[PDB]
C-alpha cells in the first residue's frame, strides 16, 4: 500500500544498527517534543491573541481562567526547555560519534539549529512581559550591526521605529510558522537519512548486525519518551519558573527595563560570546560562528576512525569542549565586571581553538600512534 | 559440523509455561490500562479547555430577552410583523403568534 | 531493506524465547557491577574538565565578591 | 508584640547573631568612626543582617 | 486471548481511572 | 474482532464519561 | 543582598496554601494594599478559595461600588460591584496612582510575587527589612530605607506595624503575622493554581511510579531475546 511502505520504509523495516546507545532515542524525543511545543502553542495562541492591548492579559487569563490553561502554559514552556536540552544533546551525540560524515543530515541539522534558536525568540518575545520586550529590543538592534544595511533591516523587522505592536503582530506569525517550517526541514532530515542509515557508538560499519525497529528500538523510544515525560511533567508541576525568569509577569514596561536583563538559557552562552568580543560586529560575528561552526565541522575531520570511542585524546578535548560551553552558559548570566569577563573571553578563545585546530591536530596524533599516519 | 556444536546454555537467562506467558501478558494489560487512565485524564481536560402590540429585549445573558404586550437555525423574529400579528423571521418566514407559538412555517417549537 | 545488506558467512546465531528466558535480569544485581566498570573506565577521562571548572566557577564567584568588597581603608 | 521583633531579638542573641552583630556593631561604630572616610557598613551590614536573618527564618516563622 | 486481552485492559482502563482520578 | 467492537465500546463509555 | 531562606509552610512539596491566611492576606490586601495597589486581573471569582469561596467573595463584590459599575456616560466611577466585578483599583488612571504615590508607580500586586525574584522572600524582607540607615542616606521623597530594597529608598511606604489592621480570624495582627499572612495572599493569588497543580504532581509521581518500572519490564523482555543472544563463528 504506497502509504503503508513509507511508514514500513521508515520506521518498522528499516535496518538499524543493534548497538546504539540511549542517545539515539533524543533525535525522536525531539521530533515528539515539537510536537507538543506545536500543540501547546496553539491553544497557547487560543485563547490568546497578537495584541500589546490584550496579549499580556489573555494569557495572565490562561494562567488564571483557562480551562488548564496554567498546564498548557507552563507544559509549552517547559517543553521548549525540554527541546533544547535534548537538540544540544543530540547535537553533542552527533559531534561525539563523527556522525557528522554524514554532511546532508548534518547541513539540514545545522539549520535546523537556527531554525530552533528563532523559535525560542519568539515564543519568548510572544507575551510582552518586561523581559520580552527588553530582549526583543536587544537581539533585534544585534541586526544593526550590519555594515551598511543593517539599520534597514532592524527597522524592517520591527515594523516601525522601535519595537511596538507592530512587532509583537508579526513575530506571531513567524512563531506559528517557523514551527512548521522547522517541522518540514527535520522531514528532509529523515530522508537524507535513510539513504545512509543511522550511525552506532563503535563508528565502524554494522551492516553485519542490524535489527528491526519495530520491536527492538520502538519500545525504546516508548521508554525514552516516558522518561522526558516525567522529566517535563516534574519540571511542569513542581518546579514552574526554575528555568524561566520572573520578569515575565511584568506587563512590558515601553518605559521600564529590568535591572538585570538576561537571554534565556538556552542562549546564555550565545550572548556570552558576545559580551565577550568588543566591537558589536565582531560579536553578531562570533555569536553567528558560533552555531555555524558546527556546519564547519564535517571538513575539519581528519581521523581515519569515524567514532571517539578508540580515540581517547579527542574525548579529553571533547569533554574540555563541553566543560567550557557550561562555563561560557554560567558567564553569560554573571553581570559585566571582573573576573567574568576575562574568563568569557577566554572561554570563547578557547571554544573556537578546540573546535577548529587542537581536534584535527590531536586526530593526526591519534593516527601516528596507530601506525596509520 | 552440523552437530559438532551444541546449543549454548542459556539457563543463565534462562526462566523457569503459560503462566508465565500470562504474567508476562498481565504486566502489558496493566500498562495499557495505565496508558488508557492517562488518556481519559488527558484527552478530558485536554479538551476541557475548549469549554466555556410590541416587543421588547435587553439581550439579558447573551440573548435577545423578549418582553412584549428562531427555534428554526437561531435569528431574530421581527415584532409587530407577519401574518399572526406576534412575530415573523426573515430567515425561512416562521410567524409566531403574540404569544410567540409557531403557527406556520418551519419553525419547530 | 532486510536480505542484500552484507556477505556474512559463518555466524552461527544463538537465541532463546523471551518467555522461556527469566523476565528481568537483575539490572543492579549483575549489571552495574559492570556498569560501575564502564563508568570508573572513562571518569577517569570525564570528571578531569569538570574537576577543573567547578574550581574555576568556585575561585570567579568568591573573586568576584572580593572585587565587589569595598575596603573601608579604600577612600578612608 | 510583633513576634518579628522577639525572634529578631532572640536570633540576635544567639552567639552567632551576637559575633554577627559584633561586627555590625564594631564596624557602625566604625561608619561613626571616620568622616572623610566610605566605611558606610552596608557590607558589614549586609553581612550581619542575612547571618541574623537565616537565624530568623530558622526559627521565625513557627512562631508566625 | 489477544482480544480479551485488549477487552480486559480497557476496561481496567476504564476503572482505574475512576479509581485514580 | 467480535470482543473489539465491544472492546472499544466499553473504554469508550469509560472515555467518553 | 541576597534574601536568606524562609519556610512557607505551602511550599512544601506536596503540601498546599494555607486559605486561613491566605483569607487574612486578602484582608491585608483589602485594608491597607488596596489604597495605592489592585490585584486588577484577579476577580472576586478568581478570589474565590478556602479562604473566600464565591458566597463570601460575593459579600466582597457587594462590599465594593469604585468602577464597578458606570453611568450613563461610563465615567468616573457609578455602581458597585458583583461576583463578576473584578477587583477595584485604587486609582483609574496610571496617572491618578502616580499623582499619589510621590510620582512613582504602585504596582498592582496581582503576579507580584511572580514578579520578584524570589518574591515571597522580598515581598516578606521588604515590607519587614527597612532595618537602619547607617549613613549615606539621603531619601529624596517619601522613600524608606530599607536593605533588602534594591535601593534602600522604597518609597513603598511602610504600611503595617504591630496592629497594623486587625484580623477577623483574631489571630494577633503583628507586623509579621501580618506581613506573612499577606504574603501568603499574595502567593495564592499570584498562582490561583498552585495547590490545584501540586495535587496532579501527586497523581503524576504515582503513575510514573507504577509506569516506569513496567515499560522497563516489557523493553527488558523483548530486549532479552538480543540480550541473550550467543554468536559463534564457525569457519568450515
Ligand atoms: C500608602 C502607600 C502605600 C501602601 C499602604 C503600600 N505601598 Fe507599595 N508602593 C507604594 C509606592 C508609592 C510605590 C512606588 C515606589 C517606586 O515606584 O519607586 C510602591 C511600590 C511597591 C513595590 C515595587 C518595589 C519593587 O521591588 O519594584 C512592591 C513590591 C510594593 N510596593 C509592595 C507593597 C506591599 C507588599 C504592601 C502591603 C502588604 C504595600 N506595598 C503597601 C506605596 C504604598
Ligand atoms: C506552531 C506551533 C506553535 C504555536 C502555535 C505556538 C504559540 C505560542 C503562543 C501563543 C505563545 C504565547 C503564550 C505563552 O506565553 O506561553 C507561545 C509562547 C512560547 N513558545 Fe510557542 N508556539 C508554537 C511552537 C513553539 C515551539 C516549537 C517552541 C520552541 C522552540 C516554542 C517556544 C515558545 C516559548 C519559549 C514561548 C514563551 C513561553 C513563556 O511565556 O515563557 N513554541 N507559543
Ligand atoms: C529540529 C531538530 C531536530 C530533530 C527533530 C531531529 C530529529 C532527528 C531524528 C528523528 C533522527 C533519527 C534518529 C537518530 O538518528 O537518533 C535524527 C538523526 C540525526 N540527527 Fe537530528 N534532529 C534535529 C536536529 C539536528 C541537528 C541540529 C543535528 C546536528 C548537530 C542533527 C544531527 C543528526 C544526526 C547526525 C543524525 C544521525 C545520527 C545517527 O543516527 O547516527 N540533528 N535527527
Ligand atoms: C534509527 O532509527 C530511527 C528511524 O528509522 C526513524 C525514522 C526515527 C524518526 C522517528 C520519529 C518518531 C520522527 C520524529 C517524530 C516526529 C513527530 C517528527 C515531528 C515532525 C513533524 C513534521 C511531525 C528515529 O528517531 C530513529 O531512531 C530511534
Amino acid at each position: 500500500h504506497p502509504l503503508f511502505k513509507i511508514i514500513n520504509h521508515s520506521f518498522i523495516d528499516l535496518p538499524a544498527p543493534s548497538n546504539i546507545s540511549s542517545w539515539w532515542n533524543f533525535g525522536s524525543l525531539l521530533g515528539v517534543c515539537l510536537m507538543v511545543q506545536i500543540i501547546t502553542g496553539l491553544f497557547l495562541a487560543m485563547h490568546y491573541t497578537s495584541d500589546t492591548m490584550t496579549a499580556f492579559s489573555s494569557v495572565t487569563h490562561i494562567c488564571r481562567d483557562v480551562n488548564y490553561g496554567w498546564l498548557i502554559r507552563y507544559m509549552h514552556a517547559n517543553g521548549a526547555s525540554m527541546f533544547f536540552i535534548c537538540l544540544f544533546l543530540h547535537v553533542g551525540r552527533g559531534l561525539y560519534y563523527g556522525s557528522y560524515t554524514f554532511m546532508e543530515t548534518w547541513n539540514i541539522g545545522v539549520l535546523l539549529l537556527f531554525a530552533v534558536m528563532a523559535t525560542a525568540f519568539m515564543g519568548y518575545v510572544l507575551p510582552w512581559g518586561q523581559m520580552s520586550f527588553w530582549g526583543a529590543t536587544v537581539i533585534t538592534n544585534l541586526l544593526s550591526a550590519i555594515p551598511y544595511i543593517g539599520t534597514t533591516l532592524v527597522e524592517w523587522i520591527w515594523g516601525g521605529f522601535s519595537v511596538d505592536k507592530a512587532t509583537l503582530t508579526r513575530f506571531f506569525a513567524f512563531h506559528f510558522i517557523l514551527p512548521f517550517i522547522i517541522a518540514a526541514l527535520a522531514i528532509v532530515h529523515l530522508l537524507f537519512l535513510h539513504e545512509t542509515g543511522s550511525n552506532n557508538p563503535t563508528g565502524l560499519n554494522s551492516d553485519a548486525d542490524k535489527i528491526p525497529f519495530h520491536p527492538y528500538y520502538t519500545i525504546k523510544d516508548i521508554l525514552g519518551i516516558l522518561i522526558m515525560f516525567l522529566i517535563l511533567m516534574t519540571l511542569v508541576l513542581f518546579f514552574p519558573d526554575m528555568l524561566g525568569d520572573p520578569d515575565n509577569y511584568m506587563p512590558a514596561n515601553p518605559l521600564n527595563t529590568p535591572p538585570h536583563i538576561k537571554p534565556e538559557w538556552y542562549f546564555l552562552f550565545a550572548y556570552a560570546i558576545l559580551r565577550s568580543i568588543p566591537n558589536k560586529l565582531g560579536g553578531v560575528l562570533a555569536l553567528i560562528l558560533s552555531i555555524l561552526i558546527l556546519a564547519l565541522m564535517p571538513f575539519l575531520h581528519t581521523s581515519k576512525q569515524r567514532s571517539l570511542m578508540f580515540r581517547p585524546i579527542t574525548q579529553i578535548l571533547y569533554w574540555i569542549l563541553v566543560a567550557n560551553l557550561l562555563i561560557l552558559t554560567w558567564i553569560g548570566g554573571q553581570p559585566v565586571e571582573h573576573p567574568f569577563i576575562i574568563i568569557g573571553q577566554l572561554a570563547s578563545i578557547s571554544y573556537f581553538s578546540i573546535i577548529l585546530i587542537l581536534m584535527p591536530i590531536s586526530g593526526i596524533i591519534e593516527d601516528k600512534m596507530l601506525k596509520l599516519y | 559440523s552440523h552437530t559438532d556444536v551444541k546449543v549454548p546454555d542459556f539457563s543463565d537467562y534462562r526462566r523457569a509455561s503459560e503462566a508465565r506467558k500470562g504474567f508476562s501478558y498481565l504486566v502489558t494489560a496493566t500498562t495499557t490500562v495505565g496508558v488508557a487512565y492517562a488518556a481519559k485524564n488527558v484527552v478530558s481536560q485536554f479538551v476541557s479547555s475548549m469549554s466555556a402590540g410590541k416587543n421588547m429585549a435587553f439581550k439579558w445573558r447573551g440573548k435577545p430577552l423578549f418582553v412584549r404586550h428562531c427555534t428554526h437555525l437561531g435569528c431574530v423574529p421581527i415584532a409587530n410583523a407577519g401574518d399572526f400579528g406576534g412575530y415573523y423571521c426573515p430567515c425561512h418566514g416562521s410567524h409566531y403568534d403574540a404569544s410567540g407559538r409557531i403557527r406556520k412555517g418551519p419553525a419547530p417549537l | 531493506e532486510f536480505g542484500n545488506l552484507a556477505r556474512i558467512r559463518h555466524v552461527i546465531s544463538y537465541s532463546l524465547s523471551p518467555f522461556e528466558q527469566r523476565a528481568f535480569p537483575s539490572y543492579f544485581s549483575k549489571g552495574i557491577p559492570n556498569v560501575l566498570r564502564r563508568t570508573r573506565e572513562r571518569i577517569l577521562r570525564v570528571a578531569p574538565p569538570f574537576v577543573v571548572v567547578y574550581l574555576i566557577y568556585t575561585w570567579g564567584n568568591q573573586e568576584f565578591e572580593q572585587s565587589k568588597r569595598k575596603n573601608p581603608a579604600m577612600y578612608e | 508584640v510583633d513576634p518579628l521583633t522577639t525572634v529578631r531579638e532572640h536570633c540576635e542573641q544567639l552567639e552567632k547573631c551576637v559575633k554577627a552583630r559584633e561586627r555590625l556593631e564594631l564596624c557602625d561604630n566604625r561608619v561613626s568612626s571616620r568622616s572623610q572616610t566610605e566605611e558606610d557598613c552596608t557590607e558589614e551590614l549586609f553581612d550581619f543582617l542575612h547571618a541574623r536573618d537565616h537565624c530568623v527564618a530558622h526559627k521565625l516563622f513557627k512562631n508566625l | 486471548r489477544t482480544s480479551t486481552f485488549a477487552l480486559t485492559i480497557a476496561v481496567g482502563a476504564l476503572f482505574f481511572e475512576r479509581a485514580f482520578d | 474482532a467480535g470482543m473489539w467492537g465491544t472492546v472499544g465500546a466499553v473504554g469508550l463509555v469509560w472515555a467518553t464519561d | 543582598l541576597h534574601p536568606p531562606s524562609y519556610p512557607w509552610s505551602h511550599r512544601g512539596l506536596l503540601s498546599s496554601l494555607d486559605h486561613t491566611s491566605i483569607r487574612r492576606g486578602f484582608q491585608v490586601y483589602k485594608q491597607v494594599c488596596s489604597s495605592c495597589h489592585s490585584m486588577d486581573y484577579v476577580a472576586y471569582r478568581h478570589l474565590v478559595g478556602v479562604c473566600y469561596t464565591e458566597e463570601e467573595a460575593k459579600a466582597l463584590a457587594e462590599e465594593v461600588e469604585v468602577q464597578d459599575g458606570p453611568n450613563d456616560d461610563g465615567e468616573m466611577f457609578m455602581r458597585p460591584g458583583k461576583l463578576s466585578d473584578y477587583f477595584p483599583k485604587p486609582y483609574p488612571n496610571p496617572e491618578a496612582a502616580r499623582a499619589a504615590n510621590n510620582g512613582a508607580l504602585p504596582p498592582d500586586l496581582s503576579y507580584i510575587v511572580r514578579a520578584r525574584h524570589g518574591g515571597e522572600d522580598y515581598v516578606f524582607s521588604l515590607l519587614t527589612g527597612y532595618c537602619e540607615p547607617p549613613t549615606g542616606v539621603s531619601l529624596r521623597e517619601g522613600l524608606y530605607f530599607n536593605p533588602y530594597f534594591p535601593g534602600q529608598a522604597i518609597g513603598m511606604a511602610p504600611p503595617i506595624y504591630t496592629e497594623v489592621l486587625e484580623y477577623d480570624d483574631g489571630t494577633p495582627a503583628t507586623m509579621s503575622q501580618v506581613a506573612k499572612d499577606v504574603a501568603t495572599f499574595l502567593r495564592w493569588a499570584s498562582e490561583p493554581e498552585h495547590d490545584h497543580r501540586k495535587r496532579m504532581g501527586l497523581k503524576m509521581l504515582l503513575m510514573m511510579g507504577l509506569l516506569l518500572p513496567l515499560t522497563y519490564a516489557m523493553k527488558r523482555h523483548k530486549w532479552s531475546v538480543l540480550k541473550s543472544r550467543k554468536l559463534a563463528y564457525r569457519p568450515p
